[PDB]
């Protein structure tokens, strides 16, 4: 399924904080998290102190993503809300990150394909010497 | 590659300042470099080895050059007892007028440093007499340093690089290192002695200009090939002999008198020429044991395979152990360092007791310096030996190929090894501290008779066996009816018995209850440091807390706060722990050595014998007492020549404590601090015109412990050195 | 970035996925346990290496492991 | 007075060395 | 205040804050005097070499000196312990 | 034994002498019939008794004037080390043996940790005197001394 | 009170034990002071 | 909980003060110090003569043997 897109949606009421974006946002990346609010509410900002949610669609730009999930996770519990966040880049391309597959990651989805799973579990990995000089690493196997 | 460090792509893509830091600390870890092969590994090391030799040759070349150009030496040769050897000249624009006055010593023309390494006594004993001799020697080493670089460059070229199997030719290298590197070198050294050194101690100067039409001996090589070698010991130097002169000079070139030359208080030159000649034989014949290309010799592998005790109490014994060592360079380095660390301490303990250089025993500061020097070198080497041991277990150890052999059984019963080392450390610790504290309380309550002063009669019994008259006992060499005595009767024994029973020298010093306690402290230090290191080695590949500690390597920060918390769980980190204990151990050793000796030189062995039994005595009568002239190096009233040692003394304290910051405070605090400074720079006008190319971050978790330990160590070494030299040289 | 692996020892509890602060893991269908699901590390580029995942695994030995590797801006947790 | 090799080692060599290292380190091939 | 993909620069506060953009307040000729006389030092590389070689030797030159401290001077040296 | 017996050591006598004079000096300020005086005279009498016993029990002394102990095993000084030691090992063994008797009694039970933080004093008092014959641990060693699993 | 007995035998059992030990040791010393050896044999 | 805890704290402070005053009554030279405060050392703790500790009962003046106190209670 296709992800949502945006964006022209308004942002929450805040007064300004020092935890805000920096040059990294300008030249590397920055993130946006978006959500729908039922009421105009007050929430704790990860970067700053306190901000007011705006009823209806809401848009917030944060640096680092983890900030995005930390706020988003808080949004899911505390109040019930549905949220999504994207990676902006500087060119203008945008990238949908979470959820990314319809459903949340906790819940098993059939579309998903495994990455980085070793079927010989255990600590049945080989000694480092065995791969010595082989670009490989024991876990990679 | 793309940018530094280009032996590692993944670390060059680091956008932070960590890339620079880690680029420097991994430059020699060739195995972790990108696209490394076994071929390039052995070639890089081989080349580095030439680079190292080049630096060594260059380093000594510098000392020779400077002693000749800025040192007396010649003045020192005439009056060994009453001339201070000069290290080099001091040119510092920061020097105030007083400092220039206070420092110009040794009859120099300007401010100079006084040497305490003892190269003067060494080169005088060796045969060197004038500055001309020193210069040509400096030239020769500068030359040797060049051909080292030249040879290092040569074997990095494709048509001269050696194959890996060439490096793994063990029996050939051993046959040559024993026979040539040890034997022939030693053989030829005895040659220098009988040609230059010994005649030089008898007034005749034998250099390159006249070592051909001049005999080292009247009978001149006749008796050697005849078989009657005894003629070379026919007429030794007299007991009234004066070094450098013919007064009392003999003709002998090979003796076994034992003991010391009365004037110089050092071993006989004719004793040492004989020593190296005899050495060279066991080494020359010794280097013909293993097999090469002539159809004779031993297979080292086949010997190990054959050494399995029946009844299999050692399992499969030493089978496969040849390849385990020959394939692993870390196992070889570990063995090398351990062996080298032991004979480094052996050197220390023998050069203070049995001085080999003329007039070196009288120089107390040099004797103190050299002993402390080697005991710390030996100590550092010992921890490294126990570092590559672990590294071996992680990087090179092959479990299947070492199945049930002595090496594998170590890991098999590792818990038993570790627990007993823990018991030994706990036993020594509980009682050595216990007895020290008990005695301190007695002194506190003013009742020294209530102390526990255990006589070290076991060691006293050893000294008696050597021939020391004290304690009585009537042991071997201490008893007139002893087969051991009458066997060595009038060979080395008259010289030995005389020397061991001289009250001036450091030849088997008298020991008492105070010596008993410090030795157990020493025993405590050894057992604990080993306990830390071998627990580190045997747990390098895993534990119950971290079953897969391999896969993560020798050095990693941790494994997180889960499972209880796992800080300092890596084998690198117990090394880090062990260095502290090894610094503590060597500290006890050098405190012991230096206090015993300053009281001896002062003629007051009473103060040591009565104050070394309680710990307040050490603080007051050793550290507090001898700090007097040191801390008065500079004063609100004046500055002395000891001012530099006073400055360095605080410097040591500063570096030491600065390291406490990196060791006590950890990373998360500093990372959050820096990112607030990252904010500041960007938001400051005129300053944000300038942007950093590397992202500022806190030092990593491991890096912190390294930086902290280095400070702690540097402070440790620089503080004691400032005290050792000043307190000694201030009094002499 | 860091390296994160999963093992068939996994029981599908899903706790790590719940523990992760940067959305690295997720659950996928499987048939090796009663839960019929197994963890996966499809986005190791966003991982920081705090090991909150490991801290939340109940397998005897961790079924999810995090091998700290090459450092990137994302892994260094830099907001600048 | 040869003792004027001190600044060279004392300062000039260090400055050159630092500048060079700095450049090599910031290089982006 | 705003947020448009169209203009990221502006979105992420890439503003030349205290920038002037004003014409040159410097009197001409004065500028031209400085533009022709400071020109050799503007080439880079060569400035780097001029400062190293120049700064190096200029430093060496002050090797020569008097009331620095080149005088242990007529002062009877002490012995001063066991002697030497 | 390069030392001289304390009975015939001048330094050992000088210490007893010097110590008594120091305590007697303090005796002067307090006058006679007095509490401190009786306290000091009691220390003096305790001092004389101390030195007297050391000499009496044939303890060597060092040039320092203080007794030194011989732990070589020499028969004249078992009192110095060996006799007290055996005494120790008896007690140490006692404590350890009783302590191990408790854990085995506790091990197969309910919540075993409950009796490790809250002592079963009836059980402990039952097991304390078993340490009296703890060196018959030897006979347990001939069979069930230590675990075979490890 | 069963329960009071229960408060006891906690680490108060350690102090009651060590206080008894300290007392015993002190009295022994008061009785036999300054002993550096076992002289009864 | 915190209210009764404060009562517990005060109880200890009162018990603590009870001892300082008591020791100034049974084991001290306060009455001696009261005549010659400028020369006699204030002391309020006597030590039992076991194991050799009696040496800590030094010359504090006033014909008294004990440990010099620096609490300042004598001047209060
Ligand atoms: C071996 C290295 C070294 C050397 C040779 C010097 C030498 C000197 N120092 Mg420095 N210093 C050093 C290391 C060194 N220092 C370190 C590691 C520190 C940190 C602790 C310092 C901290 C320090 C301070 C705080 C001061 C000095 C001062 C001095 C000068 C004192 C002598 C004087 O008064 O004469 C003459 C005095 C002059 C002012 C003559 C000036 C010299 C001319 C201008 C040189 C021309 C500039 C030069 C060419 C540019 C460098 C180019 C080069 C980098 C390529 C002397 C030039 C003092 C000083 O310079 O006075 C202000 C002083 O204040 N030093
Ligand atoms: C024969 C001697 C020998 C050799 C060839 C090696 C070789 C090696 N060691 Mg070993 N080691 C040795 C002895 C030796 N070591 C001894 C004696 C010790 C005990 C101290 C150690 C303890 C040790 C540890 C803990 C480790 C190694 C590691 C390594 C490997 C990487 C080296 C590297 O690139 O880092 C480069 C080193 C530097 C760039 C030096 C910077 C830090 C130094 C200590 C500071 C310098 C001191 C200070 C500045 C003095 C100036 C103070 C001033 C005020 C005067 C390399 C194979 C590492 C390894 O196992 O690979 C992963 C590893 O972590 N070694
Ligand atoms: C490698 C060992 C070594 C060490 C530790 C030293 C250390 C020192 N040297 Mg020596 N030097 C050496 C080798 C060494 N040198 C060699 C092989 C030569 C040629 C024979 C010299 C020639 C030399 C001169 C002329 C001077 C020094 C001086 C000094 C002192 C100040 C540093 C300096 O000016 O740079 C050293 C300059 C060099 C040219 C050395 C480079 C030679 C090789 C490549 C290194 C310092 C104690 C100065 C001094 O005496 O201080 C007052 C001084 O004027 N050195
Ligand atoms: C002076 C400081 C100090 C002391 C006393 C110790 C003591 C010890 N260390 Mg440590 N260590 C230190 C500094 C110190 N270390 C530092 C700075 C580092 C670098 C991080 C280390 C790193 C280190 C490592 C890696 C290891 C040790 C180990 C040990 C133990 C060694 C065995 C032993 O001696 O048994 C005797 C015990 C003692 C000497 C301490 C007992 C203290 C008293 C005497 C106990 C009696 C208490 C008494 C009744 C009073 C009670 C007070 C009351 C409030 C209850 C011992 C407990 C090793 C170990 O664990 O042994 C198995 C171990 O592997 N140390
Ligand atoms: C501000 C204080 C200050 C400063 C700046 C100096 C500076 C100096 N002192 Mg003086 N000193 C001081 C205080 C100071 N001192 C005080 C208070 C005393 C007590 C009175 C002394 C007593 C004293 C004596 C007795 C001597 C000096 C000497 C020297 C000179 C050393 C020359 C040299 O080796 O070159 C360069 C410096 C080094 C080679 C050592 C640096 C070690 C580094 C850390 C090694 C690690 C480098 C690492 C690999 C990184 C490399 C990067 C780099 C290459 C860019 C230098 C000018 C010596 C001298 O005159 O020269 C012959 C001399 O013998 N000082
Ligand atoms: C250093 C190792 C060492 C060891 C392990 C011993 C051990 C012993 N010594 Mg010996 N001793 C030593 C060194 C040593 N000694 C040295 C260097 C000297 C020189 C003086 C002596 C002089 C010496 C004398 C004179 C005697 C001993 C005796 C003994 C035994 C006394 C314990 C006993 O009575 O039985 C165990 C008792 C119970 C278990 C209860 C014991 C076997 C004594 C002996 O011979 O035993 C009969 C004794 O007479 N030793
Ligand atoms: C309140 C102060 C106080 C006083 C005045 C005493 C007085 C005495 N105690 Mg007690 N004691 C006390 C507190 C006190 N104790 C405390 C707080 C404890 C710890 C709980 C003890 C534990 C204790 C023990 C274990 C012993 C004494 C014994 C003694 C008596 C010595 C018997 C004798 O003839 O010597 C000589 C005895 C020879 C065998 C010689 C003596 C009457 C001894 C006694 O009489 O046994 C019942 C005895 O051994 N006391
Ligand atoms: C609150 C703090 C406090 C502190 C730290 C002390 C401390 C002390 N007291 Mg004091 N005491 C206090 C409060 C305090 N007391 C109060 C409030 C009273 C009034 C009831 C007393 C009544 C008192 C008397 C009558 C005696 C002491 C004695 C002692 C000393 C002997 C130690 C001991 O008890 O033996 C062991 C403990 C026990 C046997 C029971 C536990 C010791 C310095 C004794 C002394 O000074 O020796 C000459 C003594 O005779 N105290
Ligand atoms: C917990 C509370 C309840 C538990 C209690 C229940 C048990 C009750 C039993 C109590 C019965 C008391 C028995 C009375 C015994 C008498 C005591 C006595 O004799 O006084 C002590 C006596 C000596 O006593 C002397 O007696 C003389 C005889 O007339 C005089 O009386 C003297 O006054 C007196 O001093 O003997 C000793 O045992 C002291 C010897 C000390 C031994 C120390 C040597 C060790 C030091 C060196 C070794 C170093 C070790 C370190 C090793 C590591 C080195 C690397
Ligand atoms: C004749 C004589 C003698 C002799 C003696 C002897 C016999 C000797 C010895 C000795 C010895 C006996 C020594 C030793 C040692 C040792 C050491 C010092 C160790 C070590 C080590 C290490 C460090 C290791 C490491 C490792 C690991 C851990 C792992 C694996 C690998 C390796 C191995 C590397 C006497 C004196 C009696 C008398 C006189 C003369
Ligand atoms: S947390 Fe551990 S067990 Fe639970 S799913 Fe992730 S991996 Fe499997
Ligand atoms: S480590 Fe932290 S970030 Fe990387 S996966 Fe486990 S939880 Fe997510
Ligand atoms: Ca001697």
């Amino acid at each position: 399924t296709p992800p949502e897109l945006d964006p022209n949606t308004p942002s929450p009421i805040f007064g300004g904080s020092t935890g805000g974006l920096l040059r990294k946002a300008q030249v590397e990346e920055f993130y946006v998290i978006t959500w729908e609010s039922p009421k105009e509410q007050i929430f704790e900002m990860p970067t700053g102190g306190a901000a007011i949610m705006r009823e209806g669609p809401n848009l917030l730009k944060l640096a680092r993503k983890e900030q995005c999930l930390a706020l988003g996770t808080r949004l899911r519990s505390k109040y019930k809300i549905k949220y999504q966040f994207y990676r902006v880049f500087p060119s203008g391309e945008v990238q949908y990150l979470h959820p990314k597959d319809g459903v949340y990651p906790e819940k098993v989805n059939p579309g998903r394909q495994g990455v980085g799973v070793n079927f010989r579990s255990i600590g049945k990995n080989v000694s480092p010497i065995e791969v010595k000089f082989t670009g490989k690493q024991p876990y990679d196997l | 590659a793309l940018r530094l460090p280009r032996f590692s792509q993944g670390i060059a893509q680091d956008p932070t300042t960590r890339r620079i830091w880690f680029g420097i600390a991994t430059a020699h870890d060739f195995e972790s470099h990108d696209d490394i092969t076994e071929g390039r590994l052995y070639q890089n090391i081989f080349a580095s080895h030439f680079g190292q030799l080049a630096i060594i040759f260059l380093w000594t070349s510098g000392n020779l050059f400077h002693v000749a150009w800025q040192g007396n030496f010649e003045a020192w040769v005439q009056d060994p007892f009453h001339v201070r050897p000069i290290a080099h000249a001091i040119w510092d624009p920061h020097f105030g007028q007083p400092a220039v006055e206070a420092f110009t010593r040794g009859g120099a023309l300007g401010p100079v440093n006084i040497a305490y390494s003892g190269v003067y006594q060494w080169w005088y004993t060796i045969g060197l007499r004038t500055n001309e001799d020193l210069y040509t020697g400096a030239i020769f080493l500068l030359f040797l340093s060049f051909i080292s670089l030249l040879a290092g460059w040569l074997h990095l070229q494709p048509k001269w690089k050696p194959s890996v199997s060439w490096f793994k030719n063990a029996e050939s290298r051993l046959n040559h290192h024993l026979s040539g590197l040890f034997g022939v070198s030693s053989l030829a050294w005895a040659g220098h002695l009988v040609h230059v050194a010994i005649p030089g101690s008898r007034g005749e100067y034998v250099r390159w200009n006249n070592f051909l039409d001049v005999l080292p001996y009247p009978q001149g090589l006749g008796p050697l090939l005849t078989g009657q070698w005894n003629l070379y010991a026919q007429n030794p130097s007299s007991s009234n002999h004066l070094f450098g002169t013919t007064q009392g000079a003999g003709t002998a070139i090979l003796t076994i008198l034992g003991g010391f030359h009365p004037q110089t208080q050092s071993l006989w030159l004719t004793d040492m020429a004989h020593h190296h000649l005899a050495i060279a034989f066991l080494f020359l014949i010794g280097g013909l044991m293993y097999r090469t290309n002539f159809g004779i010799g031993h297979s080292i592998k086949y010997i190990l395979e054959a050494h399995i005790p029946p009844g299999g109490r050692l399992g499969r014994g030493h089978k496969g152990l040849y390849d385990t060592i020959n394939n692993s360079i870390h196992f070889q380095l570990g063995l090398a360092l351990a062996s080298l660390g032991v004979i480094t301490s052996l050197v220390a303990q023998h050069m203070y007791s049995l001085p080999a250089y003329a007039f070196i025993a009288q120089d107390f500061t040099t004797q103190a310096a050299l002993y402390t020097h080697h005991q710390y070198i030996a100590g550092f080497i010992m921890t490294g030996a126990f570092a590559h041991g672990p590294i071996f277990f992680i990087r090179d150890y092959n479990p299947e190929q070492n199945a049930d052999n002595v090496l594998a059984r170590m890991l098999e019963h590792k818990e038993a090894i570790i627990s007993h080392l823990s018991w030994a450390s706990l036993f020594l610790g509980f009682h050595t501290l216990g007895l020290y504290v008990h005695n301190d309380v007695m002194l506190a309550f003013g009742t020294p008779e209530k102390q526990i002063l255990i006589e070290p009669i076991f060691a006293q019994w050893i000294q008696s066996a050597h021939g020391k008259t004290s304690y009585g006992f009537d042991v071997l060499l201490s008893s007139t009816n002893g087969p051991a005595l009458n066997a060595g009767r009038n060979i080395w024994l008259p010289g030995w018995l005389n020397a061991i029973n001289e009250n001036s020298n450091s030849l088997f010093l008298t020991i008492g209850p105070g010596d008993f306690l410090v030795h157990h402290a020493i025993a405590l230090g050894l057992h604990t440091t080993t306990l830390i290191l071998v627990k580190g080695a045997l747990d390098a590949r895993g534990s119950k807390l971290m079953p897969d500690k391999k896969d993560f390597g020798y050095s990693f920060p941790c494994d997180g706060p889960g499972r209880g918390g796992t800080c300092d769980i890596s084998a690198w980190d117990d090394f880090y722990l062990a260095v502290f204990w090894m610094l503590n151990t060597i500290g006890w050793v050098t405190f012991y050595w230096h206090w015993k000796h300053i009281t001896l030189w002062r003629g007051n062995v009473s103060q040591f014998n009565e104050s070394s039994t309680y710990l307040m005595g050490w603080l007051r009568d050793y550290l507090w007492l001898n700090s007097s002239q040191l801390i008065n190096g500079y004063t609100p009233l004046v500055c002395n020549s000891l001012s530099v040692w006073a400055w360095m003394f605080l410097f040591g304290h500063l570096v030491w404590a600065t390291g406490f910051m990196f060791l006590i405070s950890w990373r998360g605090y500093w990372q959050e601090l820096i990112e607030t400074l990252a904010w500041a720079h960007e938001r400051t006008p005129l300053a944000n015109l300038i942007r950093w190319r590397d992202k500022p971050v806190a030092l990593s978790i491991v890096q912190a412990r390294l930086v902290g330990l280095v400070h702690f160590s540097v402070g440790y070494i620089f503080t004691y050195a400032a005290f050792l030299i000043a307190s000694t040289s201030g009094k002499f | 970035s860091h390296s994160v692996k999963i093992y068939d020892t996994c029981i599908g509890c899903t706790q790590c996925v719940r523990a992760c602060p940067t959305d690295v893991l997720e659950m996928i269908p499987w048939g090796g346990c009663k839960a019929k699901q197994i963890a996966s590390a499809p986005r190791t580029e966003d991982c920081v290496g705090c090991k909150r995942c490991e801290s939340a695994c109940p397998t005897d030995f961790l079924s999810v492991r995090v091998y700290l590797w090459h450092e990137t801006t994302r892994s260094m947790g830099l907001a600048y | 007075l040869p003792s004027l090799f001190v600044p060279l080692v004392g300062l000039l060599f260090p400055a050159v060395a630092m500048a060079s290292l700095f450049l090599h380190v910031e290089k982006r091939l | 205040v705003y947020f448009d993909l169209e203009d990221i620069g502006n979105t992420t506060g890439q503003w030349d804050l205290y920038g002037s953009d004003a014409p040159s307040p410097y009197s001409p000729l004065q500028s031209k005097f400085f533009e022709t006389f400071a020109a050799p030092f503007t080439k880079r590389g060569l400035l780097l070499k001029f400062l190293i070689l120049g700064g190096g030797s200029t430093l060496a030159y002050f090797s020569t000196t008097a009331s620095g401290d080149i005088l242990p001077i007529v002062k009877g040296p002490q012995l001063p312990p066991k002697l030497g | 034994s390069g030392l001289t017996p304390c009975k015939e050591s001048k330094q050992f006598a000088k210490r007893e002498k010097q110590s008594i004079k120091k305590l007697e000096s303090s005796l002067k300020i307090y006058a006679a019939d007095s509490a401190p005086a009786l306290a000091i005279n009691a220390t003096i009498e305790k001092t004389k008794r101390r030195f007297d016993n050391y000499a009496k029990q044939g303890l060597l002394c060092g040039a320092d004037g203080l007794p030194h102990l011989i732990v070589s095993g020499d028969q004249r000084h078992w009192g110095e080390f060996i006799t007290p030691g055996i005494l120790f090992l008896y007690i140490a063994g006692w404590i350890g043996w009783v302590g191990r008797s408790y854990l085995i009694a506790i091990r197969d039970e309910k919540k075993p940790t409950q009796k490790e933080i809250i002592i079963d004093v009836p059980l402990a008092s039952r097991l304390v005197f078993r340490g009296f014959s703890w060196p018959i641990a030897a006979y347990r060693e001939l069979l069930n001394g230590e675990l075979v699993a490890k | 009170r069963d329960l009071k007995t229960y408060l006891s035998v906690a680490p108060v059992a350690s102090t009651l034990w060590f206080a008894a030990l300290a007392g015993l040791l002190i009295e022994i010393n008061r009785l036999f002071p300054d002993a550096l050896t076992f002289p009864f044999f | 909980k915190v209210f009764s805890a404060h009562f517990g704290q005060l109880s200890i402070i009162f018990l603590w003060l009870s001892g300082m005053y008591f020791h100034g009554a049974r084991f001290s030279n306060y009455e001696a110090w009261l005549n010659d405060p400028t020369h006699i050392r204030p002391s309020a703790q006597v030590v039992w003569p076991i194991v050799g500790q009696e040496i800590l009962n030094g010359d504090v003046g006033g014909g008294f043997r004990g440990i010099q106190i620096t609490s300042g209670f004598f001047q209060i």
